[PDB]
């Protein structure tokens, strides 16, 4: 893959957005599949 | 063309325009009591007082809190006198602080001159208010 | 008038003098630095206290310092 | 002449990983976090990147294609949401009893509550953009037509994106091409506006007219022929509009009166839909098309005929104005900022005209009795107008700092304006004080008199009256004009001026708006707020280059925080700082305009009618007696109408409750920036940096407090966002409940 | 008369006379619209003046055609006066 | 203790909340046709609501007189899931983020691209640090005892006093 | 000496010029020599026409004169300008360039005013000058 493009994908805002979006997705998907966890079940 | 430097001096902060330097403007201002030639400060004050006192009664008479009463006009007159006294004290305070021993050649721009003008304004103004009352109380 | 002082860390770069819009400052001969000159403030009666001189000064901390003081018509920058 | 340079700029990603390549100052890279903010702030300040007017012009032209691409994607999205996620077809069948919706939320963390019961078996967010009414007027009757329009939008977006790339990287026009202002005007008048209007007339006559006539007669949408049927089978048209039997012969022989069935001059409103007659709209566009195509033959291009813009300008000089318009042609063909200033002022002013004209002469079917849409469209277009006007001030000031020269402006109108700036600003200062006292002062008088138990001493319709007699007289002229000064018009331009109460369903579409003391008072508030906004912006422009305080201000530039604490203190002297302050006053001004609109319409216009004919207004005519005190606005407007937004939790309007609070938060947060200064913040950051250095976790890009100017920018941006979004939430929650 | 500091101005009252005749004549061409009756704007205005002076103290009502006549008539008079002054100014080499 | 509280399964207010919530949803459900997308959406909300209330009932979370779950965060282990266990989870994750971020910062300072690698991340280098976070507590503890965690007070800049 | 009869640039006038305080407190004069007629910007706003030869302008503030001076130097390469303070009583002080040479250029004869033989960090604490007329920066 093109090195200049890869360098662009490594810039702070691009990595910032991608990483936050993945994190946000993980939280969304946990809450979509295991909803309403007010506490750890034990 | 019509707009020119003021007093033929382009670096003074003013312009000569129709509003400030036309013949009509110069004729009007020159003959107003404050500027008019060969007037004493007392007479300047007297004429100014009369003109102002006369018109002061209208707002108080027609729009004051007693406008709808039988004594509307008298309330109007007392309100003027009240206003006139405050304005006179203003004039006293202005003269007291603004003039000292400097006997300028204008006359009016002096302690004594300004005191004559203030005397005029007071008597003129109560007079003019008085005269307006007499017209209105009849008509 | 404002007080302007020049301290002995001056490197005689002239930038404060060039920055000053009221001609308060000038360069005078000196032995203390490689440039063989120091800034001077002989006309502080004309100082408006804008602090452009301090902005221009490269040394750390500053070599020129403006202490705002008693106001006059000159210092307040009045054209009326 | 077409003048171009080919293969100018290579296409690769090399510079994408070199932030701030475009600027000499930024290309060296950061030493400090200030650099990160500067990168964004300076990205589109093209004339700060280069001195070449040719280079600047090329970037602008290409950026414009970029903007058009974005607008096509947005437009395409609206159509696609119409096609895929809306109750458009259901609404088409029953527009009085179905709320439009074209946004549906996914069921996550309980947010599906926001899918409201809008009717037609549908659940979704109720929209207020007026798209459904637009699409109905266009003759769209099914989701297939929306899908295809959406796809066409994506095609156009891609075409704009190609043109942007092409005209920057591959075939960039020369400066001489851009300075062809005579040719540009001819093409934009005759071509863009003229042919645009003619083309739309074509759609109106051949598609909108028949379909809407059938819809309004009560034919079911699915039973109406498709648009092309009316084109191919003329008899379908001639059934509806008999003059189509005569074809195009009346046109070429100037027997234009033959077409008076589909080209009308009715005025008023369609009684079925409560919108303007489409036959009037068709005639409007035909007339406009003719005028524009003629207008676009004014200027000289490649032949002997036409005017030189320069020659026109140079001739207009009189005894009061020195060299007159001499030198303006050079300004307006060498300064993009000067062009932007004019064009923002006019575009903004136009948006405001659109707001007023669309509520009073509702052009779309079922717009007038969709109260949420009426309120939304007026408010939206007022805001867009305000922001553009403040922008005009910004770009007028930037011109004065960067592009003005004395040699170009010797004793012309521009020179003569700046030579009496003290006379202009002093008088505007006075008129603002006068207006402030004799407008807002009347409300304070009234509050005081009513609190003191003296209603007879108030300025009101039932005490000391201030009747807007001139506005009342104009209303009367407009009401009697049909068949008089407008002899061939059948009805008023607007029922707002007088005449009938138009109703659709049992909802009032439009009716006469009485003007009394409360209307007089609020009009002088508008005069006041607009004059002050003008004062601030005008002052910024006229004193951008210098003042008695700062004789060399232009050298400091457009955007600088101050010139130090001397001369008494010089914070906020720059042109930029006048825009900053002007934004708050524009915000203040337009807030009162939209509040006036909201309350007046609910009190005196909108509502229900019985069969007997008894009008019941939303707030029952309380405007006349309540809108003449500040307490009345606080109580009968803000407190009373906030009931909807404030009681919205646990319902489909709960999003508005949340946005209302969220917007109050952003507003208050703005004050941290506006009321403080960076000296405090830079010192605080020093202690925090100490802790990071101690733990060997300090960044090499050193943390700095925001610049003085950025602090101000952040402050006003949060103030506006918070303030405007609060009103948005307030308005929508209210009007969706009661309207 | 000087329009400014040391600037003599003509102020020829023929301009006013020519303007008044220049407007009043064509404005007296008759019309067919109901508000102007079968007369022109000049006649309509002059008639409304008479009819309103017949009720000396009582001023014209809002809805009286007088107001429309007055404004329309003055708009036309003022346009001719305006261009007339500029025209005379061109002839006198004000520019 | 906690006499002002009661288990949510024993709470009449908590049960009434379920009843009233469902009753509202079933009224909303009656406006739509059986089988329609709208109908199925409302049914999913009804099921999700029932699941939530039953889950809390079976948990042994305490309810106030408002009939809402109240959490105990004093340290007692019978309520560990309400705060202590979430807390340990948070500390483990947040400490990881901090530790790997601190490690990356230090790595790039020992290069010529100390500033460039802050705005344009060296992604391989970053992923190496991110991958190494799972034993940050021990790493951090050893670094502390080695005297590598902290700078001396005399090696950090300070202002006049 | 100044020379009050020296001619001025051509200018139609503005409202930005001097007011009463110039007449009865002090005003400033700037003179210069230009090779050719040329348009320049007034620091009080507006375009004015520089005469070829001698030019005299009056301003309310010293900063206005110096601002014009800087414009003359930068834009027109005129470095022969002189600035004077003019009192109502008729007295005239020459101000700039004070000794013939611009202040930015070192010149023997000048003496250091307001210099201190220490760095800024060696000033005494405010408490030490409490109840005496000294300043910490003296
Ligand atoms: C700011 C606008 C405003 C206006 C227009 C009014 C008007 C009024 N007030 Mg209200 N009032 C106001 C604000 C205002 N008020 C505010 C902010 C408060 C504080 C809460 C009040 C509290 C108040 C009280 C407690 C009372 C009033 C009362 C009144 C009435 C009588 C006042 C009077 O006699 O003045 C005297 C006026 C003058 C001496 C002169 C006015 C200015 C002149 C006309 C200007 C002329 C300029 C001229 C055109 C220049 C031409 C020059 C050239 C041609 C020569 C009047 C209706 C009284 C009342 O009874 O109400 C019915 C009363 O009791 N007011
Ligand atoms: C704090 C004390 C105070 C008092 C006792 C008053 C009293 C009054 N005010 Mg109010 N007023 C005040 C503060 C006060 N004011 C302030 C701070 C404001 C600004 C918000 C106002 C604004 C205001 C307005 C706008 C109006 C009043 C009016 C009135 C009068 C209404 C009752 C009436 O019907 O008389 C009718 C009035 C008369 C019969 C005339 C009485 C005039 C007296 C005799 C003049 C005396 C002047 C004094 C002795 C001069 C020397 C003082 C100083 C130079 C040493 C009453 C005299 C109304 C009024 O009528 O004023 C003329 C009115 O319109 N007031
Ligand atoms: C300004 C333009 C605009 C805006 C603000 C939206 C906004 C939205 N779109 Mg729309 N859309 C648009 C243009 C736009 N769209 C265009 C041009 C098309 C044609 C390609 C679409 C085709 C489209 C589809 C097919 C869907 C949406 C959906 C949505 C919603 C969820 C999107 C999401 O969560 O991404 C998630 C991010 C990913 C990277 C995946 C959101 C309300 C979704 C929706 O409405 O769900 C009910 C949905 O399914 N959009
Ligand atoms: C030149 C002297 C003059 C005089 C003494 C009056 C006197 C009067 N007029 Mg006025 N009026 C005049 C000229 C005059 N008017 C002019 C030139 C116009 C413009 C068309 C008016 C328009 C006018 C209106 C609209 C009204 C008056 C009204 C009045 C009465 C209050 C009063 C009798 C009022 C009235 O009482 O009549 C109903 C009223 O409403 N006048
Ligand atoms: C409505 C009345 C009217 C109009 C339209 C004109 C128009 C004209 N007169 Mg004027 N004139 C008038 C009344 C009028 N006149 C009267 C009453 C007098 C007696 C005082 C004169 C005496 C007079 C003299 C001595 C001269 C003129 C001249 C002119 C021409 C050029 C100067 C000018 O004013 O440009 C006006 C500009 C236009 C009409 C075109 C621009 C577009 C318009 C203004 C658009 C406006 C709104 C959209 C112009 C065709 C001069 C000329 O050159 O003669 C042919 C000339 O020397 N006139
Ligand atoms: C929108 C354009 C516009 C406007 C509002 C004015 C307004 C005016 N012109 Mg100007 N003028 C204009 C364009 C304009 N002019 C142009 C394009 C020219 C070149 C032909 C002139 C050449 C001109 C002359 C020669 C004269 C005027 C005069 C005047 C004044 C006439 C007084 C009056 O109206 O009698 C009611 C008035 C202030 C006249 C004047 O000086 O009046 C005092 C005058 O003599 N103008
Ligand atoms: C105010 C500070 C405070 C702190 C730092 C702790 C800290 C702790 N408590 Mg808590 N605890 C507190 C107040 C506090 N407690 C109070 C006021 C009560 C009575 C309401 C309790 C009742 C309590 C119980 C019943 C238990 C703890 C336990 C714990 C430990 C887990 C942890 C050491 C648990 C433990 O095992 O202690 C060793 C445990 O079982 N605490
Ligand atoms: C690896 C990054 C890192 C680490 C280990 C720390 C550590 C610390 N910060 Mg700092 N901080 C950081 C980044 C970091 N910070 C950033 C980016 C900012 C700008 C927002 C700050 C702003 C900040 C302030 C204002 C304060 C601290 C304080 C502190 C101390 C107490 C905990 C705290 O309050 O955090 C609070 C910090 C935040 C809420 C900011 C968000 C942290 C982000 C999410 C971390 C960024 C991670 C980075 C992008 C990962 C890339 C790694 C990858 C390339 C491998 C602690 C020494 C406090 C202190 O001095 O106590 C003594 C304090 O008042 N920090
Ligand atoms: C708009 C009407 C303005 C009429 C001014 C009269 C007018 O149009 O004059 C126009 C007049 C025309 O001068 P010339 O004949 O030289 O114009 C020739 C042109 O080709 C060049 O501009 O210009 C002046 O005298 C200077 C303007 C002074 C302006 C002073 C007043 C400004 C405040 C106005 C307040 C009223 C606002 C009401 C708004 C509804
Ligand atoms: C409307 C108009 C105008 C204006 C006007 C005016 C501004 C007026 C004013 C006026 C006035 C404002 C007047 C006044 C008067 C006054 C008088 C008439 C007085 C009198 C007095 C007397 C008779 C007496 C006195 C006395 C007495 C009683 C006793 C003791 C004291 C004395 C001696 C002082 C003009 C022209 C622009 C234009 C046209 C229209
Ligand atoms: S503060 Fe301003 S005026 Fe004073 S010496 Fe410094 S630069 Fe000159
Ligand atoms: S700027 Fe600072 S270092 Fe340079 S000459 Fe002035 S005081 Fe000395
Ligand atoms: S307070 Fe801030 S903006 Fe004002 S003079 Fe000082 S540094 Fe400049």
């Amino acid at each position: 893959m093109n090195k200049d493009l890869l360098k662009y994908l490594s810039t702070a805002p691009v990595l910032g957005v991608i990483w936050i979006a993945i994190t946000a997705a993980i939280i969304v998907e946990f809450n979509r599949l295991y909803p309403d966890a007010l506490f750890f079940p034990l | 063309d019509f707009i020119k430097p003021y007093n033929d001096d382009p670096f003074v902060g003013n312009l000569a325009t129709p509003i400030n330097t036309s013949s009509l403007t110069k004729n009007l201002l020159g003959n107003l009591p404050i500027y008019r030639r060969r007037l004493s400060p007392l007479l300047r004050g007297l004429e100014i007082g009369m003109a102002h006192g006369y018109f002061f009664i209208g707002p108080f008479y027609k729009l004051g809190p007693l406008r709808n009463s039988e004594i509307a006009l008298l309330s109007g007159f007392l309100s003027c006198v009240g206003l006139i006294i405050f304005l006179t004290v203003g004039l006293l305070l202005y003269g007291n602080t603004s003039f000292d021993k400097d006997e300028s050649k204008d006359q009016l721009q002096t302690s004594e001159g300004w005191n004559q003008f203030t005397a005029g304004f007071l008597v003129g103004a109560i007079g003019g208010a008085g005269f307006a009352y007499l017209i209105l109380v009849n008509l | 008038a404002h007080n302007v002082k020049i301290y002995d860390t001056c490197i005689g770069c002239t930038q404060c003098v060039r920055a000053c819009p009221c001609d308060v400052l000038e360069m005078v001969p000196w032995d203390g630095c490689k440039a063989l000159q120091i800034a001077s403030a002989p006309r502080t009666e004309d100082c408006v206290g804008c602090k452009r001189c301090e902005t221009a000064c490269p040394t750390d901390f500053l070599s020129i310092r403006v202490y705002l003081g008693a106001e006059t018509s000159r210092s307040m920058g009045l054209a009326y | 002449k077409v003048l171009i340079d080919r293969n100018v700029v290579p296409t690769n990603f090399e510079k994408w990983s070199k932030p701030g390549h475009f600027s000499r100052s930024l290309a060296k890279g950061p030493k400090t976090t200030t650099w990160i903010w500067n990168l964004h702030a300076d990205a589109h300040d093209f004339d700060s990147h280069t001195n070449s007017l040719e280079e600047i012009s090329r970037k602008i032209f290409s950026a414009h294609f970029g903007q058009l691409a974005v607008i096509f994607i947005w437009l395409s999205g609206m159509y696609f949401h119409g096609a895929k996620f809306s109750n458009y077809v259901a609404w088409l069948n029953n527009p009085i009893n179905i709320k439009p919706s074209a946004q549906v939320v996914w069921p996550i963390i309980g947010q599906e509550i926001l899918n409201a019961d809008v009717g037609g078996g549908f659940q979704g967010i109720q929209i207020t953009s007026g798209l459904f009414q637009l699409w109905r007027a266009s003759g769209i009757t099914n989701e297939m037509q929306l899908y295809v329009t959406a796809i066409g939008g994506l095609f156009m977006a891609s075409l704009m994106l190609f043109a942007g790339w092409f005209h920057y990287h591959k075939a960039a026009p020369k400066l001489e091409w851009f300075q062809n202002v005579e040719s540009m005007l001819n093409h934009h008048l005759a071509g863009l506006l003229g042919l645009g209007s003619l083309g739309w007339t074509g759609h109106l006559i051949h598609v909108s007219l028949p379909i809407n006539k059938l819809l309004d007669s009560g034919i079911v949408p699915a039973q109406i022929p498709l648009p092309h049927e009316f084109i191919l089978n003329r008899n379908l048209m001639s059934e509806l509009y008999p003059s189509f039997n005569k074809g195009l012969l009346p046109f070429f022989t100037l027997n234009w009166n033959e077409y008076n069935d589909f080209l009308t001059f009715k005025g008023g409103l369609n009684p079925v839909t409560g919108g303007l007659w489409l036959t009037d709209i068709a005639h409007h566009h035909l007339a406009i098309a003719v005028i524009f195509i003629i207008a676009g033959h004014m200027y000289r291009t490649n032949w002997s005929i036409g005017h030189s813009l320069k020659e026109i300008l140079d001739a207009h000089k009189g005894p009061f104005t020195g060299e007159g318009h001499r030198g303006l042609f050079e300004i307006l063909t060498t300064s993009w900022h000067a062009q932007l200033a004019i064009n923002l002022a006019m575009l903004g002013s136009l948006s405001i005209i659109v707001a007023h004209h669309m509520y009073a002469m509702p052009p779309y079917p079922y717009l007038a009795t969709d109260y949420p849409t009426q309120l939304s469209l007026f408010t939206h277009h007022m805001w867009i107008g305000g922001f553009c006007i403040v922008g005009a001030g910004a770009h007028a000031a930037i011109f004065m700092v960067r592009d003005y020269s004395p040699a170009q402006n010797y004793n012309n109108l521009l020179d003569r304006v700046i030579r009496h700036r003290d006379a202009i600003i002093s008088h505007l200062n006075w008129v603002c004080i006068f207006l402030g006292f004799h407008s807002f002062g009347l409300y304070i008088h009234n509050d005081t008199m009513r609190a003191l138990g003296r209603p007879q001493d108030m300025f009101s319709d039932v005490a000391i009256q201030l009747q807007p007699i001139f506005a009342q007289w104009i209303q009367n002229c407009h009401s009697i004009a049909p068949g008089n000064t407008a002899p061939n018009v059948l009805a008023t331009t607007s029922y707002v001026f007088g005449g009938d109460i138009i109703s659709v369903g049992n909802k009032i579409a439009i009716m006469p708006m009485s003007l009394g003391t409360a209307d007089f008072m609020v009009h002088h508030i508008h005069a006041f707020t607009i004059h002050v906004t003008a004062l601030i912006l005008l002052k910024g422009v006229l004193f951008a280059r210098n003042s008695r305080l700062i004789p060399d201000k232009a050298n400091l530039g457009f955007r600088f925080p101050c010139d130090g604490p001397g001369r008494g203190g010089t914070c906020q002297v720059s042109g930029w700082d006048h825009v900053f302050l002007g934004l708050f006053w524009m915000y203040n001004s337009l807030s009162i305009v939209i509040f006036h609109f909201s309350w007046k319409m609910q009190s005196d216009v909108w509502g229900t009618i019985s069969s007997s004919g008894d009008i019941s207004h939303i707030t029952r005519g309380n405007f006349a007696q309540s809108a003449i005190t500040i307490n009345g606005w606080l109580r009968d407007f803000l407190w009373a109408q906030a009931s909807q937004v404030i009681q919205s939790y646990g319902s489909s309007s709960s999003a508005y409750g949340l946005m209302f609070l969220g917007a109050h938060f952003v507003w208050a947060f703005s004050l941290m920036f506006l009321f403080s200064g960076r000296g405090y913040w830079q010192e605080l950051i020093e202690s925090i940096v100490w802790a990071h250095n101690k733990l060997k976790v300090a960044p090499s890009i050193q943390p700095r407090a925001l610049s003085i100017t950025q602090g101000r920018a952040v402050g006003v941006a949060h103030y506006l966002l918070g303030g405007i979004a609060t009103t948005w939430a307030f308005f929508l929650a209210r009007i969706i409940a009661i309207g | 008369f000087q329009i400014s500091e040391d600037t003599p101005f003509d102020a020829n009252p023929l301009v006013i006379i020519v303007a008044l005749l220049g407007w009043t004549l064509p404005a007296s061409i008759p019309s067919n619209i109901p508000i102007l009756h079968g007369t022109g704007l000049t006649q309509a205005f002059f008639t409304s003046i008479q009819s309103n002076l017949a009720e000396w103290p009582k001023g014209p009502a809002l809805d009286d055609p007088f107001w429309l006549y007055m404004v329309l008539w003055h708009v036309g008079l003022f346009i001719v006066l305006f261009f007339g002054t500029i025209g005379y100014g061109i002839s006198k080499n004000r520019v | 203790e906690f006499n002002n509280l009661i288990p949510c399964k024993e709470s009449k207010i908590f049960n009434k909340r379920l009843e009233s919530t469902i009753k509202k949803l079933e009224n909303k459900l009656s406006k739509y046709e059986v089988g329609s997308s709208s109908y199925l959406a409302i049914k999913n909300t009804i099921n999700k609501t029932n699941n939530r209330f039953h889950k809390y009932m079976e948990s042994g979370v305490l309810c106030g007189k408002d009939g809402l779950p109240h959490l105990i965060a004093d340290g007692r282990w019978s309520h560990a899931g309400e705060f202590v266990i979430p807390s340990l989870l948070f500390i483990y994750i947040s400490g990881w983020i901090g530790w790997v971020g601190r490690g990356y910062l230090s790595a790039i300072k020992n290069t010529n691209k100390a500033i460039e690698n802050e705005i344009i991340i060296d992604v391989p280098l970053a992923l190496k640090f991110m991958s190494s976070g799972f034993i940050w507590p021990l790493s951090a503890l050893r670094e502390y005892t080695k005297g590598d965690l902290l700078m001396k007070d005399s090696e950090v800049t300070i202002s006049p006093r | 000496t100044l020379n009050l009869k020296m001619p001025s640039p051509s200018f139609g006038g503005s409202t930005g010029g001097w007011l009463r305080s110039a007449e009865n407190e002090e005003k400033y004069a700037i003179t210069w020599i230009s090779k050719n007629e040329e348009v320049f910007e007034m620091p009080t706003a507006g375009a004015a026409l520089m005469r070829s030869g001698e030019n005299l302008l009056y301003f309310a503030r010293k900063e206005q004169c110096l601002s014009l001076g800087t414009q003359l130097k930068t834009q027109f390469k005129i470095d022969n300008y002189k600035i004077y303070r003019v009192f109502p009583n008729g007295e005239i002080q020459y101000l700039h360039p004070k000794d013939g040479v611009f202040p930015e250029k070192v010149n023997e004869g000048r003496k250091a005013i307001n210099t201190l033989t220490r760095s800024i960090g060696k000033n005494p604490d405010p408490v030490v000058v409490k109840f005496i007329n000294k300043q910490t920066f003296e």
